[PDB]
RNA sequence: AACCCCCGCCGUUAGUUGCCAGCGGUUCGGCCGGGCACUCUAACGGGACUGCCCGCGAAAGCGGGAGGAAGGAGGGGACGACGUCUGGUCAGCAUGGCCCUUACGGCCUGGGCGACACACGUGCUACAAUGCCCACUACAAAGCGAUGCCACCCGGCAACGGGGAGCUAAUCGCAAAAAGGUGGGCCCAGUUCGGAUUGGGGUCUGCAACCCGACCCCAUGAAGCCGGAAUCGCUAGUAAUCGCGGAUCA
């Protein structure tokens, strides 16, 4: 959910990028 | 967590170092407690302090990576 | 502590972080606007004085 | 709600049948205003409405929410002291909510995986007569009839 | 070629002086564009209205920035001296590209 | 020859040009069969041409943008009703009694001070 | 099969089964399947023979686990515990290590409620 | 009440926003020629007043209908009387009286405000199939940024580091908006639900992350199968749900 340190969702709501979603 | 230059206070080797020469004492107080355990700090006696009072703490091989700070506890009821 | 500490803050005799932001008029420490450089409260008496030029009190 | 009567509030019909009651029926399966899935959903129970039985998913929508609409129900009161369980009359507007949502509600209740299934299962059943949405109205209807002496304090 | 670029607090002063140097650039000088409303910047400011604990009914007001734009053409020496003597502000800020 | 209406709603502006032809319609690039797939209320915004039978007989291209996906739907319900009542001054007599011709003033609220959603009060207490 | 030489992941997915290993997660699961060839969709019980030695032989030994790994995450705390650290004395109250709550929650690390007032 | 503001319809002033709508060209991106139509942009106006028809009525006014983007306060905001609570704050500031004055004032280093056998309030994330995961694809508003936001390419699993273009900004950037659409897998399991907890590795800020920051990756995966007595919010673009911004600030 928006509270796994370690997804989609997660870094959406986190207000992170990270490794499980698009950067440069 | 920091990695370029495992900081550390200066007078705190600018202390322990002239140590290493004649191999002398241990005694002495000290500040630093958010200073990193040289390496080279093997075997010595820095009175952390902790609020209140210095903390004779000895120091082994074992306690090296960890701060100084950490073997000198804040909250009284240990 | 509170003409000493506004002079605290003045000087900056020390390291960057240390410096901090601090009020005008009063010499507040929280709710101090970077803007104007004051603190919520005064700002509220100011803008009602108009001492604020272009402020004015929105509503939609 | 002291004042007026407050109007109904109307609903746009169907963007599929034109009836405002097939709206009605998909805003109970709607969630959280995600009133794309409910539209689908519903028809997707349509899909399964007609390879099971023959009959257009229009009727039996139509035949279930009738078997399901409450005559009678019973409201609480105070005589001035105490507090019985008045048996009466039913609104027509009501009689529609209710047959919607124990429709809706017993729809859920059933095992099956796919929510369409299970609303799809469930119009089968209360068009029928065994649905479980049934029960929770041929069980209100007592509640009414057994008390049917406290009918005069009926107001 | 010449442009200008007024932005304001007093949206009032700064119609009105947006008028003025059409007035004058346009009738002693080249073509020049018509004053050109651009999107306004806006600072809001919400505060507790209450010196303390009170966190709600607080007041807040704003800090509009009109933009106003007009562009002469030609470089008429007519309007460049006129348009330099004749205008007066207090509170807009004109500016000028090339 | 041509037809035209404004169509708004939800910060959501729609420009509707009316062509005669088959019953060939697509906004801003990509089929309409395409910008609204899976979107069951995507006829939503077809519905007022049913009314004057000239489902099969109009093409339009339409320039929607701004607001979200749903609101502009409703955004050309209302851009095409005031195209084919455009150039059709007595078409008008069946399109409002039907109800199309109207901007919905329905807009979201401001969120208030003090509050969660502009209504939606924090949770009481007492304790 | 009994891959972890101790834990038997069967009758699922692959790529889901080795996560179910101690010392193995969703990472590991999706490298291991890819690191040897193996289709991540297949089923642990309907699958080839020489494909098990395979998965097995590379995890088994291309990174320590289990019991062992255990007693590693174990051993990185016994010394914590006899440093004198702060980060062991949490250990020792049993309190969290992040410094996080105390005046309330922290009940993971508290166990159940012990009341009392 | 009304005079002010935002939001609804429309007109005038305005053409670096916008559109082959119109023709031409095109490296087929509104990039070029070009125009103010439209959209948008921020200024001034227009419009709605029970004015019109009907029934009641002394009137005020109310009920229904037509026309209208909008009918009796169209929706939202700003604004809150004489006063009451010996309400709140002398710690924002001001101030009568009172008290200290090598000190009840000043400087720093380190600590604490982060303490935990508990209790209450406010809240976040979930217990899942109207769902979770992965890939692809479409639609916002309002805002902030020149020792600041950073396109684009290179290294890296990643947060980040380096090179480096544009920008006193309707011209450049923060910027994928998510839910949704399509596809694919999971098949009812304390599970691909759930991420608390913790081991190890690591990036950034900043003299400095033990006490005491945040973020990334691997591994470890807890309680939790809808919640006792009790109790809260909301009457329409509202509740519910989904995501974005800013102030504060290294
Ligand atoms: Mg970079
Ligand atoms: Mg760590
Ligand atoms: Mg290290
Ligand atoms: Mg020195
Ligand atoms: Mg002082
Ligand atoms: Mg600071
Ligand atoms: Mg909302
Ligand atoms: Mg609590
Ligand atoms: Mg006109
Ligand atoms: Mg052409
Ligand atoms: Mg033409
Ligand atoms: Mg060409
Ligand atoms: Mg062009
Ligand atoms: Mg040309
Ligand atoms: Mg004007
Ligand atoms: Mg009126
Ligand atoms: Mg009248
Ligand atoms: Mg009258
Ligand atoms: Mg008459
Ligand atoms: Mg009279
Ligand atoms: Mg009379
Ligand atoms: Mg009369
Ligand atoms: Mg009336
Ligand atoms: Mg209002
Ligand atoms: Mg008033
Ligand atoms: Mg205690
Ligand atoms: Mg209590
Ligand atoms: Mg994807
Ligand atoms: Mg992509
Ligand atoms: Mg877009
Ligand atoms: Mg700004
Ligand atoms: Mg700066
Ligand atoms: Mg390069
Ligand atoms: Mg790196
Ligand atoms: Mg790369
Ligand atoms: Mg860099
Ligand atoms: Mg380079
Ligand atoms: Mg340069
Ligand atoms: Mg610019
Ligand atoms: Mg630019
Ligand atoms: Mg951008
Ligand atoms: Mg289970
Ligand atoms: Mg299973
Ligand atoms: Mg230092
Ligand atoms: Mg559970
Ligand atoms: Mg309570
Ligand atoms: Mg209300
Ligand atoms: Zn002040």
């Amino acid at each position: 959910g928006k509270g796994d340190r370690r997804t989609r969702r997660g870094k959406i709501w986190r207000g992170t990028y990270g490794k499980y979603r698009p950067r440069k | 967590s920091l990695k370029k230059g495992v900081f550390v206070d200066d007078h705190l080797l600018e202390k322990v170092l002239e140590l290493n020469a004649k191999g002398e004492k241990r005694l002495i107080k000290t500040w630093s407690r958010r200073s990193t355990i040289v390496p080279e700090m093997v075997g010595h006696t820095i009175a952390v302090y902790n609020g209140k009072q210095h903390v004779p703490v000895y120091i082994t091989e074992n306690m090296v990576g960890h701060k100084l700070g950490e073997f000198a506890p804040t909250r009284t009821y240990r | 502590a509170r003409k000493a500490l506004i002079e605290k803050a003045k000087r900056t005799p020390k390291f960057k972080v240390r410096a901090y932001t601090r009020c005008v008029r009063c010499g507040r420490a929280r709710s101090v606007y970077r803007f104007f450089g004051l603190c919520r409260i005064c700002l509220r008496e100011l803008a009602h004085k108009g001492q604020l030029p272009g402020v004015r009190k929105a509503s939609w | 709600a002291r004042r007026r009567r407050a109007e109904v509030r109307q609903l746009q019909p169907d963007l599929v049948y034109g009836d405002v009651l097939v709206t009605a029926f998909i805003n109970k399966i709607m969630r959280d205003g995600k009133k794309n899935l409910a539209a689908r959903i519903f028809y997707d129970a349509c899909k399964i409405i007609q390879e099971k039985t023959g009959q257009e998913p229009l009727k039996v929508f139509k035949q279930a929410v009738e078997n399901v609409k409450p005559r009678m129900e019973v409201r609480s009161r105070r005589v001035g002291g105490a507090n019985y369980q008045v048996p009466m009359e039913v609104s027509p507007r009501r009689q529609q909510s209710l047959a919607l949502r124990w429709l809706v509600q017993a729809a859920n209740q059933r095992p099956e995986r796919r929510a369409a299934v299970r609303i799809a299962h469930e119009l089968m059943d209360a068009a029928e007569g065994k649905g479980g949405a049934v029960k929770k109205k041929e069980d209100v209807e007592r509640m009414a009839e057994a008390n049917r002496a406290y009918a005069h304090y009926r107001w | 070629k010449i442009r200008i670029k007024l932005r304001g607090f007093d949206h009032k002063t700064l119609d009105a002086s947006a008028q003025k140097i059409v007035e004058a650039a346009r009738r002693s000088g080249a073509q020049v564009s018509g004053p050109i409303p651009l999107p306004t910047r806006v600072r809001r400011f919400t505060v507790i209205r209450g010196p303390f604990k009170h966190k709600d009914s607080r007041e807040h007001f704003e800090l509009r920035t009109h933009n106003r734009l007009v562009d002469i053409i030609n470089p008429n020496r007519k309007t460049i001296e006129q348009l330099m003597t004749l205008d007066l502000p207090t509170g807009v800020e004109i500016e000028i590209k090339t | 020859e041509q037809y035209y209406g404004t169509g708004r709603r939800k910060e959501a502006v729609a420009r509707v040009f009316l062509r005669p032809g088959n019953g060939k319609v697509t906004v801003n690039g990509q089929d309409f069969n395409e910008y609204f797939q899976g979107l069951v209320r995507a006829v939503a915004a077809l519905e007022p041409l049913r009314a004057v039978d000239a489902l099969g007989r109009f093409d339009a291209y339409i320039t929607v943008r701004g607001g979200g996906k749903s609101g502009q739907i409703d955004a050309i319900k209302l851009g095409i009703a005031r195209a084919l009542v455009q150039y059709n001054p007595d078409y008008r007599a069946k399109l409002k009694p039907l109800g199309f011709l109207t901007r919905d003033a329905r807009v979201v609220e401001r969120k208030k001070y003090g509050k969660h959603k502009a209504r939606r009060a924090p949770q009481y207490s007492k304790r | 099969a009994r891959i972890a030489g101790v834990e038997i992941p069967r009758n699922k997915r692959v790529d889901v089964a080795l996560t179910y290993i101690y010392g193995i997660g969703k990472a590991r699961a999706k490298e291991a399947l890819e690191k040897t060839g193996i289709n991540p969709a297949t089923r642990v019980k309907d699958l080839t023979e020489a494909e098990v030695v395979r998965l097995r032989e590379y995890v088994e030994n291309t990174w320590k686990l289990e019991g062992e790994l255990r007693a590693e995450v174990a051993a990185n705390i016994k010394r914590l515990m006899d440093i004198g650290c702060y980060r062991g004395l949490r250990h020792r109250r049993g309190l969290p290590v992040r410094g996080q709550r105390t005046r309330t929650n922290a009940r993971t690390r508290k166990g159940p409620r012990k009341t009392v007032a």
